[PDB]
């Protein structure tokens, strides 16, 4: 797959950083996954 | 003869491109384009893409864009003019031109091939880029969310500025925090009895508002004072450890965090924090050891036992060991039962559920965290998120993170969220709004680099929808 820079939240709780790890997913798919794209 | 004639001559293009001729290859095809029989409709557009592919081998990067745009304006949809043309693009430095034609590229490979993907990701990343170092150096010193300074100092124990800068402390208790930089930086130019401390309360601050240059000085001169408490040498060097990975310099960030853990060996929050971040660079094995050591030196805790079993847990993951994995999905109900009030066990608990797709019982470990934290807007971010996994039912995903923005909108992972909404419903000119809702809540570079290639991707989509 794509690699991502470890882009940290400061002091953040564990479960909000591994979120945001993969938010990065997500995003990935949403612009292939849309009606202008289909 | 009329068709015959232009076949001939393209292929007399071929044999002196074979021969690295290219002139005489350039002749052969401008003999090809002069022939063409176009009131029977010839397929013009492939004698110029041709033509266009000499110029590459001359390095002419001007003529190799114009002979792709004759090409394209007689065959709208022809992926190798359309990819011919991106790269001339890049190579002239107009890197919006190549995003929109390998946009269309992407869209019309149904995103399958590599070669186009690799392009739009590099050219997307120095857009980004661009963008963002010209933002970042104007942005606002905009100080984040109450609930997340109280859950950001609640992460710091071994601390003498967290636990109990004398004047700045009255501010932290009060939250008055927009007071804090000001005082310390005051109670700097005195005493060590103020000043040695001071630079660190300053430092973290400066590190809260994302003004990371800001910071540097003041953690550099707290390592090189000698006279300072040891724990705040440790505690300095954790965020450096951290400016340093903001960076993406991660040796330097290490050579740190492993000077923290020689300085002060009975010190939780440098193995706390080495530990949290060991696992977000999957060095899985070095974060357990760590978490190992937060709880020998804090046993009662909650958090640092819900920590360590999603380090196992992460272990498991990354391997594939069925036995392991499960032993630590019934690790987090040991938590749970022993730590009931535990937000965070709940929350991680969750995650390893949405991991494992078991969706319906992490959505209820979900609501359990509402019922133990109304103010916790992120958990209706995680409910949001999982709607987008959870047979992706996009229509109530939208009123769980407007709910979440409605609790707290500082939440720029909710924004960033219904963003990536917005993009799946195909509305771009609001995907564009939330995250640029999302830039103006950023704290560095490297995430603004993200969001603006989210942005530039979602105007190159409304661009190839004329099209």
């Amino acid at each position: 797959p794509k690699v991502y820079p470890i882009i940290l939240r400061l002091g953040s709780p564990l479960s909000l950083n591994m979120a945001r790890k993969t938010l990065n997913s997500l995003e990935d798919k949403a612009f292939q996954l849309t009606p202008i794209a289909v | 003869n009329s068709l015959d004639r232009a076949q001939a001559a393209k292929n007399k293009g071929n044999k002196y491109f074979k021969a690295g001729k290219y002139e005489q290859a350039i002749q052969c095809y401008t003999e090809a384009i002069s022939l063409c029989p176009t009131e029977k409709n010839v397929d013009l557009s492939t004698f110029y893409q041709n033509r266009a592919a000499a110029f590459e081998q001359l390095q002419k990067w001007k003529e190799v864009a114009q002979d792709c745009t004759k090409a394209v304006e007689l065959n709208p949809k022809y992926v190798k003019a359309l990819f011919r043309r991106a790269k001339a693009h890049e190579k002239l430095d107009n890197k919006k031109e190549c995003l929109e034609d390998v946009t269309a590229v992407c869209i019309l490979e149904g995103f399958q091939n590599q070669q186009s993907m690799l392009l739009a990701d590099k050219v997307l990343k120095l857009l980004g880029k661009e963008k963002a170092k010209e933002k970042y150096k104007n942005r606002e010193p905009l100080m984040p969310s109450p609930q997340f300074i109280k859950s950001y100092f609640s992460s710091f124990t071994d601390d003498i500025i967290s636990q109990p800068y004398l004047k700045a402390k009255q501010y932290m208790e009060e939250e008055n925090y927009d007071k804090i930089i000001s005082e310390c930086s005051k109670e700097i130019d005195a005493e060590g009895k103020y000043m040695a401390e001071a630079l660190l309360l300053r430092a973290t601050f400066y590190l809260l508002i994302g003004n990371a240059n800001a910071a540097k000085p003041d953690l550099d001169k707290v390592i090189s004072l000698k006279e300072a408490n040891v724990k705040l040498r440790a505690n300095a060097l954790i965020k450096r450890g951290s400016m340093y990975m903001q960076q993406q310099q991660p040796l330097l960030s290490t050579q740190d965090f492993n000077m923290a853990a020689d300085i002060d060996p009975q010190n939780a929050d440098v193995y706390h924090h080495r530990g949290q971040l060991k696992i977000l660079l999957d060095q899985v094995e070095e974060a357990v050891a760590d978490f190992d050591e937060c709880i020998r030196l804090r046993p009662e805790s909650a958090l640092a036992q819900a920590q360590k079993c999603f380090a196992l847990y992460r272990q498991a993951y990354t391997g594939n060991n069925s036995s392991q994995i499960q032993a630590a999905m019934k690790g987090f109900e040991e938590v749970i039962k022993k730590f009931p009030r535990c937000a965070e066990g709940y929350a991680l608990y969750a995650q390893a559920l949405t991991d494992q797709q078991q969706f319906g019982k992490a959505d209820e470990m979900y609501d359990k965290c509402i019922d133990l934290e109304p103010d916790n807007a992120t958990t209706y971010v995680h409910k949001g998120l999982l709607q987008l996994q959870w047979k992706q039912d996009l229509d109530r995903g939208l009123e769980l993170i407007s709910k979440a923005i409605e609790i707290d909108n500082k939440c720029d992972f909710a924004y960033e969220t219904m963003g990536t909404i917005e993009v799946q419903r195909g509305n771009m000119e609001k995907a564009i709004d939330m995250f640029n809702k999302a830039i103006n809540l950023a704290k560095s570079e490297m995430e603004m680099a993200h969001l603006y290639s989210l942005c530039d991707a979602a105007h190159a989509q409304t661009e190839v929808a004329k099209k």
